[PDB]
Formats: structure tokens, sequence, C-alpha cells
């Protein structure tokens, strides 16, 4: 049960780092009328972003839930 | 006492965590400022991507410790399951 742990902590730090490196692909160079008005390239790319730090926030949030779950087990668990 | 010192890893890894989320946003809000072209904000948007990996490497690394050391306690001073 502890080996869960294990493999919880290995698969969010996995994906922390994916989305973390998606991130920093997203070019940040700075911002035909109907294709540009239709692709919103810029627009797209804040939207990108943003998706990402959602998950980034989502997936820190895990790690928060395995860090209590360690508390907890202190909590209960200790030999009176 | 030994369960204390763990606590209070512990808890210093959930004020890791909070800081790891304060890069993110940082990281996001300047990502906008760069699109709007103000690029005076690029070194601190690299400084808060670097941040953001040290501190994940840090975090998980300590997390990675405290569940060792609950597989060391079982039987001393964790009841066994």
């Amino acid at each position: 049960s502890n080996q869960a742990l294990y493999e919880k902590l290995e698969q969010t730090r996995t994906i922390l780092s994916v989305k973390l490196a998606e991130l920093i692909n997203i070019t940040t160079i700075a911002d035909f009328a109907q294709e540009n008005s239709e692709l919103a390239v810029a627009t797209t790319s804040v939207m990108m972003v943003n998706n990402q730090t959602m998950q980034l926030i989502k997936n820190v949030q895990d790690l928060l839930i395995l860090t209590r779950s360690i508390k907890e087990k202190w909590l209960l668990n200790q030999i009176p | 006492g030994y369960i204390q010192e763990r606590l209070k890893s512990l808890n210093d890894i959930e004020t890791q965590l909070c800081s790891m989320l304060q890069e993110a946003s940082q990281v996001t809000f300047i990502f906008g400022e760069l699109k709007r072209g103000n690029e005076s904000v690029k070194p601190q948007f690299e400084n808060h991507v670097k941040q953001f990996y040290e501190r994940l490497d840090k975090s998980t690394t300590q997390l990675r410790k405290e569940i060792q050391l609950l597989d060391e306690n079982v039987g001393t001073r964790l009841l066994p399951i």
C-alpha cells in the first residue's frame, strides 16, 4: 500500500514535467484578414498556456492529496 | 518528537507546493504580457519556469523520502496492517 504511494508520486511528477515542457514550447512571440480572424493565433496561444496551467494546478493538487495521506498515516497509526 | 518532525516536514512540503502554484500563476500572467508585446518581463518568465522545475524536483524528492520513512516505521512507530 506504500508502493501505491511511490507509484502515484512517480506518475504525478511525470505529468508535471510533461505539462511544463509543453508550456515551454508555446511560442512567446508577440502578437489575409479572414484567415487571421478565423485562426486567432495569438488568442489561441494564451488559451493553450492557461490550459497547461489548469493542469499544473490539478497535478499539484494530487501532490497535496498524497502529502495529506502521509500526514494521516502518522496521525492515525502511531502506537499510543 | 519523531512524529512531530515528520508532520513538520510534511507541512514544509505543503508550503513548497503552494509556492509552485504561485510560480504557475506568475508564468501564466507573464505569458499574457509577452504576447501583448511587453518583452520587459521575459527574464522573469524564464526565472519562474526554472523555479517551478526546481521546486517540482525538491518537493517530489522530499515526498519520496517521506514515503520511505513510512515504510521503515511499520512495526516500530506505526501499527502494521
